[PDB]
């Protein structure tokens, strides 16, 4: 059926794009830094080693 | 109602994600700064150094 | 004013410059909350007109 | 920005949206159509 | 139903939300009264109707 | 900083965009409807005479 | 008790293109201008912060 | 996503930074001959 | 002196787009009105009774 005041596929897409950019964003950033870890968010018992 | 509930969520965690990215990046200045008091404590241990240095 | 040469107008030019920067913070915010006020009502007004129409 | 502003300020006043008078205008046509046929059966009448 | 009391209700709870997060700041509690104001406005628009 | 200024000021783009096409689609189709709805009128006149 | 000639269809059908085109003017504003917050119409605290 | 501010950008600007500080050490000792260039390197080393 | 005269001379492209556009839609208007216009008198005349 076609509902026009809501395209559930619009939002269904838009959540993986969102994922895809989290990932993109952890990969530029871990290739720029030149470290695995960056932030205490990436493993924080190898933070602390 | 649900629907404000988990808008009323995503609020908070906005403003915690908010708080706590900054104290992390503040607390890795920190342990940069006591590593390297540890390594000028370290040269203090030298039995050669006179008064003035 | 000159200060160079001076001691005392040094500090003192230093002092004013200080109480502006909190004056400037305290006045920024309370404009701020103007701005919010504001926005509420002009919001508000939209919500009103629809009923109204 | 205030130009732009007060632009708008001065539509408000003077112009007028399409649609209600143009759905007003087809309505009103109609009606006074079906007025004239009042006219037209009366007379078919008064012929009599 | 989309612009009824309710909807406004939850509004109102979402901008208490936000104030809980930011308890110092001026702006969040003009915000929360102005929200309040507009409740109670439609409560006793609606009752006017009635 | 800025990070968290972007997360309150920006506009995310797929989401104003999703909403214009709803709006576009709504617009036209309204219109149309309501062109339908001003003959209503009409087809009551051919009704009526 | 009927509205063929005040239409009424009609007048309902226009307030909904004037909901659809409020939506597009501020979909419209907001992804040109690249900020969600544009104005304090758009949020008090958001503002303010 | 935002059009308007590329965080990720300015990350990457700040790791150039760092590598540039690093580089501009690394050269300014090699060219001196010298680990102690200046105060900053070893004050009391300098000193002494 | 080049900048200060284009200010001067030059016409702003996008200005002038919707300008145009604009009157366009303007005449097209007015044209439609108007062959509904003759018609009105041709309407009321037509009507002879």
């Amino acid at each position: 059926a076609q509902v026009i005041n809501t395209n559930s596929l619009s939002l269904l897409t838009q959540n993986n794009l969102n994922k895809s950019q989290s990932a993109l964003g952890t990969a530029i950033e871990r290739l720029s830094s030149g470290l695995r870890i960056n932030s205490a968010k990436d493993d924080a018992a190898g933070q602390a080693i | 109602q649900a629907q404000a509930q988990n808008s009323q969520y995503a609020l908070a965690r906005t403003f915690a994600t908010q708080k706590v990215s900054l104290e992390e990046s503040v607390l890795s200045q920190v342990t940069t700064a006591i590593q390297t008091a540890q390594e000028k404590i370290v040269y203090a241990g030298n039995g050669t150094l006179s008064d003035d240095d | 004013t000159p200060v160079e040469g001076n001691n005392v107008e040094k500090e003192k030019a230093a002092a004013a410059i200080d109480k502006t920067n909190r004056g400037l913070k305290n006045s920024l915010n309370n404009v701020l909350t103007v701005r919010a006020e504001l926005g509420t009502q002009l919001s508000e007004l939209s919500t009103l007109d629809s009923l109204g129409s | 920005d205030r130009a732009l502003g007060q632009k708008l300020q001065m539509s408000n006043l003077v112009d007028v949206d399409w649609n209600s008078v143009i759905s007003s205008y087809v309505m009103q046509q109609a009606a006074l159509q079906a007025s004239y046929k009042t006219f037209t059966d009366m007379q078919g009448m008064s012929l009599f | 139903k989309s612009s009824s009391l309710s909807g406004s209700l939850q509004s109102f709870f979402t901008s208490l939300q936000t104030l809980v997060s930011n308890a110092e700041d001026p702006a969040a509690r003009q915000a929360l009264i102005g929200k309040a104001e507009g409740l109670v406005n439609q409560f006793k628009t609606t009752d006017q109707y009635l | 900083l800025t990070s968290a200024r972007s997360r309150i000021e920006d506009s995310d783009y797929a989401t104003e965009v999703s909403n214009m096409s709803r709006a576009q689609i709504l617009q036209q189709a309204g219109t149309s409807v309501l062109a339908q709805a001003n003959q209503v009128p009409q087809n009551v006149l051919s009704l009526l005479r």
